[PDB]
């Protein structure tokens, strides 16, 4: 909330139109639209169909962004034990596959811990969470200079 | 009779009841007196 | 400008969460109650519902409205 | 001696359990020590089986309650045709189909809300319905509100019929346990009269009622001017100048000259070109031969005489080397099991939902439905999902039927036992196919994005550098549009203008079908289906399979059908129940279905929909987009979601502003269901307790002590919360979308 | 580019290489 | 004075995917045996169903943990006793249970307390008086 | 070097990118700056902050380089 | 004025505002016939919009460069409608509602099963207690003069 909000009011001034921002921000449909959506047709459009600029290393870790943040979502909605039933059936299938059964693993396979898996999870979210928007950020900003 | 009277006092009867008589008040308040912002 | 002004608050924000966290911690690890009898860091303990409460109030509060306000501009 | 068994007067009609909150259940029932007893009672209120152990007992609730249900639908559709009659364009309709646009409700003018009242057309004001009413009505030949009137009352009287019916069946005159369990009787009085007399009697209305009246519909008098329905039975001539074989009246149908009929029952397929819909004579004579088919599968099983089969020896005599004893005690099973029944019902009528889905969007069923862009949209999405959610349910209650009536020792069955028997050959079996099939699907995704990403567009999979086409699937199109000349004489032409060949139908300018081309994308998008089917059904099998035991929880099947976990030893056991599986898969197959429909959008506007030229220009809606911009997800950002969403959010100010405020309403709803998945209730109560110190400072405590949600009950606020704010989002931004450029 | 195409080999192909080889020897080792 | 383990017969069964591993070759495994007044179906807590043999049964198992469900099954819906051992590869066997011949839920002289604290829960000293220490609060 | 001369009108550079997944277009699209290759525009500020408190030539920026080095030793 | 804005009766932008919303409506005004329903409605909608605006701007309402209305929270006695007046409103309300709520556990927790008339209303003793709201601010200041209303 804090960086939008310094965002949005500085790209608004430094395009020479405060009014934008003084408007759309009284409500939230104006921060969806005229604050997130208009000011990333630049950015998703870093490579398309017909090519590819400069803005193309943010379209794709903007992209990277979201994908990390999702799989957050894996470690912090599905729990342990659905987990640790999965992986057994993997310890069997593997001491049961020809040519396979000849190679061991040193250490038991398990599913992470719970504690564990929240942590990978925070960290899935919190990493997608600074990338995306920095690459939103930096695209936006860069792309027109304010 | 007064088995029924007890469950049209159960707390989903009587919220429902309650409510709905709080929307029309509050909605012919709006039909007689719209658009106040100011009070 | 932008990227400075977010680099800073992001890690600000981290920053703060370690506080609270070691705050967390050395009340486990470190604290002792005998030596800390009666003084202001044991009277925080001995309030603590009243603390809680009140932060719950008032985020309930910035909250309900906040979002009401939004709600009822949209 | 299959025959009528009642007993009568069981249970006493009273009130005095409506004053009782959780009567049923013997534990409920001595009343709330704290709030968690208001959620338990609402969990458990159709728990049948947990409220008595008695399967007769069970069958009369499950019975009186079919017939609830019954009454809701009919109450249901009473308000659909009373909107209709009292608070609709659809007279107005009639006569403009291209361009009025359907609406059947009509909102108050209160704080402003009127502006949805919109400008659809024929004089009116209201919304835009997409639920198809109108489409139906018209191919039913309905002409005013004053039969829409009269429909309502119907339906209206059967509600009531239907709700006397449940009281009748359960305080009354309740059937006995034999009763129910005459499966032979059910199955032969449901193929031959539900399914057979249904579709005969309703042969006979498309007959002397829906076909000729949209003949003159079709031939364009007005509706006021159409005889009314009753004047083609009263009259044989009027019917006879439209079709010359009710001439000779019921003769050629008992002197084998059916042929004769070939003028309203036909053979043609294709589309009614001036009108866009399956030709009605192609439609009567399907209902026709269907119905057929049903009176006489209506007579397969024995009952009362000595013609016939048991249902228990067709079962007793499949079995192989392989699978032993094979079908022996499944009659038993299916006899005395509910959930059992109940799964394989919710996995067929869930299957059968989706295939709805399919049909009528390639093989527009009703006249000037395929024109109408925003009811097909919502028609095919709103099948998707109910299909998809019965199909989970099918998982549950098969994990419930583990759990609660599997017993090996008096109800055996050597297929069910051998598949427990390998269950970790099955499961690990779908987990690599799983693993398979997200590589070589979302990873082509991954490779085309990082390819476009550095400039280098010859090397994605494209149908303009390294191809993937769907050889098979184009293979199957070339066949059945030469099916009408070759395989299928006496077909005039292909089931559905889909079909990779023919030409093209339009209604008003506005494109219905042409052949569908599948290239690269359509590859592409095909593998995330099955990806995504392959994970559900990896989750939802994993968890019936394992609902009784695992090498973790050898004793899982004694901690219940629905139980948080068995604690944080063994390295942490939360979600090892069978529910928690099918909580996990209620994600994947929001995931799975909310791609497919996304899938139809995208095709639909880009390679089908669009306005035709006066010389045959064809513009669709967003330009034959899909080949080379679906092939990457910066392409469904960009191209798709970040493109159409303009229609919703900026829908403020107009009529379809409503969809504004749901997309971000369930935006919202969404965002809060991640609280509930994300964190946990010791957290909560906790914090409660902070909150009860505050209260009882006050002297304002409940005695009915506040508690966080139970572990499971978190699980289900945040999935129902997830899934309720996901899809409300697409359905506000689909119907934003498409009634404003459809 | 005469270092680049030395170092950039070097730091995400060989060091990661040599890197995940020691780490595997040290914690299997007993 | 701990039962004896023979070489008694294994109840019916055709196999499955939920038996023994490589564990069992190289650590340990479990072997449950109990007397069946009849043969009966019952089910295996790897998966599916098994008929036991009438007088002795011996059954192998991977864990703890499945001996005991087994077991406690075999007392509530069959009542018959039951008793299991652990296994290692060196061929020496390890009498489990019940102990002292008595099912642990019923007092019996003999047994002696471990991790018994005379003492309240609440009453554990602070973490601090144990840092530096090895020991935990619930340790003293 | 050019970035002191025209604060205004230079991009900085923050380090050159040699990465060979890159296509040709996407070795043109980075070259910006007055380099002879692709390279990272730096968002850091650090030339503003440098250049602010009296760093002028590449001489200056190695032996604040080298120095540093030294302390991290 | 306050904050640099001007009175809504001054105001150009607002003006304008009321301006291009009737316009709005006329638009869809002219599809149909005067005498029809659609027309009566879209018509109602008008004047409402008119009697809307001509209120805002008699009421005191500031507006801002937006064409707005702004409100003044910061005490100033010309926006006391705006603010304090509705407020002092909500609070007397909501204290009743919760003074009544009290009243009601309070008189049913020394009952047998007190849970029992929390799941099932006691409406007849509601409708005893539902008037005690009319003076919370005189009962519950005298419950505390008398350690009454707080516990120790
Ligand atoms: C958009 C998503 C969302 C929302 C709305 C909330 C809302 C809230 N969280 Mg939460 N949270 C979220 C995501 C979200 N969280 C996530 C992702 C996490 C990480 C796990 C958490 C973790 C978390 C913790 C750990 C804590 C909170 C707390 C809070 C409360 C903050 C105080 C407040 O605003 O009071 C106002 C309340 C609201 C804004 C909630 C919505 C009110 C609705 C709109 C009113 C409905 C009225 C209407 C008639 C309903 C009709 C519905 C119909 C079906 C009947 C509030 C209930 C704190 C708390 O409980 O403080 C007291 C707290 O301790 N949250
Ligand atoms: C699925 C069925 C369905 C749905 C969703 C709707 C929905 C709607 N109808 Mg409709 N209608 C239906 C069936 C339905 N109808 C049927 C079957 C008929 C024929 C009998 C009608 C006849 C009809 C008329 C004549 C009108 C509507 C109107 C409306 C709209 C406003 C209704 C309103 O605010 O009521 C007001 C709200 C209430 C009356 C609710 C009162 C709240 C109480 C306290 C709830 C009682 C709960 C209690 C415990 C249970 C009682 C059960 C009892 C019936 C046995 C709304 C869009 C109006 C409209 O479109 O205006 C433009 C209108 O005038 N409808
Ligand atoms: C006035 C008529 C009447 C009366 C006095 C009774 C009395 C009784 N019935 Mg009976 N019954 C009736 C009509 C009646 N029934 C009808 C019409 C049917 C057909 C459905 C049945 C079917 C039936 C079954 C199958 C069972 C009973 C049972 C009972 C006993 C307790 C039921 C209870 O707690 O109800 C209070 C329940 C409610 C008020 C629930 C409301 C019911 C409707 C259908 C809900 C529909 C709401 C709808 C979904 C909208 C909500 C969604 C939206 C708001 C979000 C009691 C002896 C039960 C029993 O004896 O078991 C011990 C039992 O198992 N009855
Ligand atoms: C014909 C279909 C059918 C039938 C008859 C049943 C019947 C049953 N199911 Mg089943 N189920 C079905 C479909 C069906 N299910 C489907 C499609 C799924 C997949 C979602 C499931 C998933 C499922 C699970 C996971 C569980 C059951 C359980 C049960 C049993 C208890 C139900 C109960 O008391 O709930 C009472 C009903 C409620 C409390 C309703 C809760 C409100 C819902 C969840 C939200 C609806 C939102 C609404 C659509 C949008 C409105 C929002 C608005 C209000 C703002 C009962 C035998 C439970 C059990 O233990 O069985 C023994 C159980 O745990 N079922
Ligand atoms: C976008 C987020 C995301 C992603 C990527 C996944 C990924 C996966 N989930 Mg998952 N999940 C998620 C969210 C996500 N989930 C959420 C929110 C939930 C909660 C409901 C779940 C709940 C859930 C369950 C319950 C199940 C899964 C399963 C799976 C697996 C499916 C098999 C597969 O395709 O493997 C292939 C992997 C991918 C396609 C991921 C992308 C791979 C990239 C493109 C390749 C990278 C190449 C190389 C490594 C480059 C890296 C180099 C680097 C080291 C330097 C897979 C690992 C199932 C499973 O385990 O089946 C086997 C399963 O049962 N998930
Ligand atoms: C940020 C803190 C803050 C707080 C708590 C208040 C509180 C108040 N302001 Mg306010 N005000 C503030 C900032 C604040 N103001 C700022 C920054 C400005 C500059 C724009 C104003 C300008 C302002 C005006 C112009 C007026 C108020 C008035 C009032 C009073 C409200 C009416 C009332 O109850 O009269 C009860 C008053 C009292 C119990 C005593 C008030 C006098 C003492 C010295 C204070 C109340 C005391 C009004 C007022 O005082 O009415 C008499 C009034 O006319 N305020
Ligand atoms: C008698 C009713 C009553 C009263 C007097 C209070 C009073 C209070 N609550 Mg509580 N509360 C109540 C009901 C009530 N609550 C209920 C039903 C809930 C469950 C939703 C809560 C949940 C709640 C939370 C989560 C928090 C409080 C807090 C507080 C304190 C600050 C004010 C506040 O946040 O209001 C907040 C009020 C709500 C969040 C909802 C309550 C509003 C309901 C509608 C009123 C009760 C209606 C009741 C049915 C009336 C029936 C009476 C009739 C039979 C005659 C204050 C002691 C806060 C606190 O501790 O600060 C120190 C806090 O954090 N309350
Ligand atoms: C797939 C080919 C196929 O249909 O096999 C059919 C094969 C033959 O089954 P039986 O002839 O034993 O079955 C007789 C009856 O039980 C079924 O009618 O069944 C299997 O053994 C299932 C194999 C699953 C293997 C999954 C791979
Ligand atoms: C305006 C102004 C002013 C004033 C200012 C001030 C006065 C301020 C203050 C400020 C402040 C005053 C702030 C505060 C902050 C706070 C914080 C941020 C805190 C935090 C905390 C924590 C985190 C804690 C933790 C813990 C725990 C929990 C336990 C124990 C330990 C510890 C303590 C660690 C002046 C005069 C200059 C002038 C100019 C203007
Ligand atoms: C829409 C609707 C409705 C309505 C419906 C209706 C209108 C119906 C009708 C129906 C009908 C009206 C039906 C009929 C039926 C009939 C039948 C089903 C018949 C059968 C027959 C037969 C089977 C035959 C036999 C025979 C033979 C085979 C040979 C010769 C002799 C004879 C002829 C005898 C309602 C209101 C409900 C609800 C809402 C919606
Ligand atoms: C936020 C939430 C909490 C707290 C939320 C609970 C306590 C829901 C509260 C529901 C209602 C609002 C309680 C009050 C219900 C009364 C009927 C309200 C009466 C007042 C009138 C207005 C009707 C936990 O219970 C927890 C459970 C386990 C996983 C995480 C979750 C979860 O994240
Ligand atoms: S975290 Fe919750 S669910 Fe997971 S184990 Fe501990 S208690 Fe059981």
């Amino acid at each position: 909330w804090v960086t939008f909000y310094w965002h949005w009011k500085h790209i608004t001034l430094w395009q020479g139109n405060v009014s934008q921002f003084n408007e759309s921000s009284t409500y939230l449909m104006g921060w969806l639209r005229d604050y997130l959506w208009l000011n990333s047709s630049q950015l998703i459009n870093g490579y398309n169909p017909f090519g590819m600029n400069s803005l193309s290393v943010w379209a794709w870790m903007f992209l990277f962004g979201h994908l990390v943040w999702a799989t957050g979502f894996m470690f912090l909605i599905s729990w342990r034990g659905y987990w640790q039933e999965l992986i057994e059936t993997l310890a069997w299938a593997h001491e049961r596959t020809p040519l396979a059964n000849l190679i061991r693993w040193r250490d038991k396979p398990v599913a992470l811990s719970i504690v564990q898996a929240r942590l990978v999870g925070l960290v899935h979210f919190s990493v997608g969470y600074i990338f995306t928007y920095a690459a939103f950020l930096i695209a936006s900003t860069s792309g027109k200079f304010g | 009779m007064r088995d029924l009277k007890t469950y049209l006092s159960v707390a989903p009867v009587a919220s429902t009841l309650w409510f709905a008589a709080l929307a029309g008040l509050l909605i012919e308040i709006n039909r007689f007196f719209p658009d106040a912002l100011t009070f | 400008q932008a990227a400075l002004y977010t680099h800073h608050q992001y890690i600000a924000g981290f920053i703060m969460t370690g506080a609270f966290a070691h705050g967390a911690i050395f009340f486990i690890r470190d604290y002792n109650p005998e030596q800390n009898a009666d003084n202001v860091l044991a009277r925080m303990l001995e309030h603590k519902e009243a603390i809680i409460s009140h932060l719950s109030w008032a985020s309930l509060f910035l909250g309900f409205h906040t979002l009401g306000l939004y709600v009822h501009n949209d | 001696e299959v025959k009528i068994l009642v007993d009568r007067d069981p249970i006493k009609t009273s009130f005095e359990q409506w004053a009782k909150p959780g009567h049923f259940s013997r534990t409920i029932a001595k009343g709330p020590d704290t709030t968690t007893w208001i959620w338990n009672l609402h969990a458990d209120a159709h728990d049948f089986d947990s409220h008595t152990s008695d399967l007769e007992e069970i069958s009369r609730k499950v019975f009186s309650a079919h017939f609830g249900q019954l009454s809701i639908i009919f109450l249901w559709l009473s308000g659909m045709y009373f909107h209709g009659a009292r608070f609709s364009n659809y007279e107005a309709w009639l006569n403009d189909p291209t361009h009025i646009r359907p609406s059947a409700q009509v909102v108050w003018p209160i704080v402003g809300q009127e502006i949805l009242n919109g400008d659809v057309g024929g004089g009116f004001r209201g919304i835009q319905i997409t639920s198809g009413f109108f489409q139906i009505w018209r191919a039913s030949g309905i002409t005013s509100e004053l039969q829409l009137y009269c429909t309502a009352i119907g339906a209206l009287v059967f509600a009531a019929l239907m709700l006397f019916a449940g009281w009748f069946h359960y305080h009354k005159a309740a059937p006995k346990l034999v009763w129910f369990q005459d499966v032979e009787s059910m199955l032969n009085h449901h193929l031959a009269g539900l399914l057979g007399l249904g579709s005969l009697s309703w042969a006979g209305h498309q007959i002397h009622v829906s076909l000729p009246i949209n003949q003159f519909l079709n031939a364009g008098v007005d509706p006021k001017e159409i005889p009314l329905p009753h004047e083609f039975i009263l009259n044989r001539d009027l019917l006879a100048q439209l079709y010359p074989s009710f001439a000779e009246g019921a003769t050629p149908f008992f002197t084998l000259n059916w042929s004769k009929y070939a003028d309203f029952l036909t053979f043609r397929g294709g589309l009614d070109p001036l009108t866009g819909g399956l030709w009605l004579t192609d439609i009567a004579h399907h209902h026709l031969a269907i119905a057929i088919l049903f009176l006489i599968a209506g007579h397969m099983y024995r009952t009362n005489w000595g013609i016939g089969h048991g249902i228990k020896d067709i079962l007793e005599a499949h079995k192989g080397p392989f699978t032993g004893q094979g079908h022996k005690g499944l009659y038993e099973i299916l006899t005395t099991s509910w959930h059992a029944q109940l799964s394989i019902n919710l996995a067929m009528l869930g299957s059968l939902t989706i295939i709805v889905a399919h049909h009528m969007y390639a093989m527009p069923p009703y006249p000037y439905l395929a024109t109408d862009y925003g009811t097909q949209l919502s028609l095919f999405t709103h099948h998707m999902w109910i299909g998809g959610f019965l199909i989970v349910g099918a998982a549950a209650h098969a994990a419930i039927f583990m759990v609660r009536d599997y017993d090996p020792t008096t109800r055996y069955n050597d297929l069910l036992d051998r598949v427990l028997r390998h269950r970790d050959a099955i499961i690990s079996h779908l987990n690599w196919v799983c693993i398979f099939l997200g590589f070589h699907s979302f990873g082509l995704y991954i490779h085309n994005d990082t390819m476009s990403a550095l400039g280098r567009p010859q090397d994605m999979f494209s149908d303009t550098a390294i191809q993937l086409q769907p050889v098979f699937a184009q293979w199957i199109q070339n066949t059945h549009a030469l099916a009408p000349g070759t395989t299928a004489p006496g077909a005039t032409t292909s089931t559905s203008l889909t079909w990779g060949g023919g030409d093209l139908v339009s209604v008003g300018g506005k494109v219905a079908l042409l052949p569908i081309p599948l290239g690269t994308a359509d590859f592409l998008v095909h593998h995330i289906h099955a990806f995504t089917i392959h994970v559900t059904v990896l989750i939802l099998l994993k968890g019936v399979l394992f609902a009784r035991s695992s090498r973790l929880i050898p004793d899982k099947a004694n901690l219940g059908f629905r139980f948080p976990c068995d604690g944080p030893g063994r390295g942490g056991t939360c979600q090892v129940s069978a529910w928690d599986h099918v909580f996990l898969g209620l994600f994947w197959m929001y995931n799975a279905i909310s791609v497919v429909i996304f899938h139809f959008s995208w095709k639909m506007q880009s390679d089908v929909w669009g306005s035709i030229n006066d010389q045959g220009v064809v513009t669709h809606i967003t330009g034959g987009n899909f080949a080379q911009s679906s092939i990457t997800i910066n392409g469904w950002l960009r191209d798709f979601l970040w493109a159409q969403a303009s229609q919703v959010i900026q829908s403020y100010g107009s009529s379809l502003s409503a969809y504004g405020l749901f997309f971000l309403g369930a935006h919202f709803v969404w965002a809060f269901s991640l609280m509930f998945l994300f964190s946990g209730r010791g957290y909560w109560q906790e914090l409660i307790e902070s909150i009860v110190w505050a209260h009882n400072k006050l002297k304002v405590a409940p005695a009915t002590q506040p508690r966080a949600l139970s572990i499971v009950q978190g699980r289900a606020v945040g999935v129902t919360h997830y899934l309720l704010g996901g899809i409300a989002t697409t359905w506000a931004f689909f119907l934003a979308r498409i009634i404003a450029v459809g | 580019i005469n270092l680049p195409s030395l170092f950039v080999p070097l730091v995400g192909l060989l060091f990661p290489a040599v890197a995940m080889a020691s780490l595997f020897l040290h914690v299997e080792k007993r | 004075p701990p039962e004896l383990d023979p070489n008694t017969p294994s109840p019916i069964f055709g196999g499955s995917t939920g038996g023994l591993l490589r564990k069992a070759q190289v650590e340990e495994f479990y072997v449950i045996t109990w007397e069946s007044p009849k043969e009966q179906i019952f089910e295996m807590p790897t998966g599916g169903a098994a008929i036991m043999r009438e007088g002795p049964n011996l059954l192998k198992l991977a864990r703890k943990e499945q001996c005991l469900a087994l077991g406690t099954r075999l007392r509530s819906k069959y009542k018959i006793k039951y008793q299991f051992y652990r296994v290692f590869p060196s061929g020496e066997v390890q009498y489990l249970h019940p102990k002292d011949g008595v099912y642990p839920e019923k007092v019996n002289p003999g047994r002696q307390g471990v991790g018994v604290n005379f003492r309240s829960i609440g009453k554990n000293v602070s973490p601090i008086e144990v840092k530096f220490t090895g020991k935990q609060p619930y340790d003293l | 070097e050019a970035w002191v001369q025209d604060p205004l009108h230079v991009r900085p550079i923050a380090h050159a990118i040699w990465d060979p997944h890159f296509g040709q277009p996407a070795v043109e699209a980075f070259t910006r700056g007055g380099a002879l290759g692709p390279v990272n525009i730096a968002y850091s500020g650090v030339y503003q902050w440098w250049y602010t408190i009296g760093l002028r030539t590449n001489e200056d920026l190695y032996t604040g380089a080298i120095f540093l080095l030294f302390l991290s030793f | 004025d306050i904050a640099g804005l001007t009175p809504c009766k001054d105001s150009k932008q607002f003006a304008k505002r009321e301006k291009q919303s009737i316009k709005k409506l006329e638009s869809s005004l002219k599809l149909y016939a005067p005498d029809s329903a659609p027309a009566l409605a879209i018509n109602a909608t008008i004047e409402k919009t008119k009697r809307r605006f001509d209120n805002y701007g008699k009421q005191g309402l500031l507006c801002g460069a937006d064409g707005l209305p702004h409100l003044i929270v910061s005490g100033d006695q010309r926006h006391w409608g705006e603010f304090i007046t509705p407020g002092i409103l909500f609070l007397y309300i909501a204290g009743w509602i919760g003074w009544v709520g009290r009243s009601y556990l309070i008189a049913i927790r020394d009952d047998k099963k007190p849970t029992q008339k929390e799941i099932i209303i006691d409406v007849p003793l509601a409708t005893r207690l539902v008037f005690r709201g009319f003076s919370w601010p005189i009962a519950a200041y005298r419950e505390l003069l008398n350690g009454e209303l707080v516990a120790k």
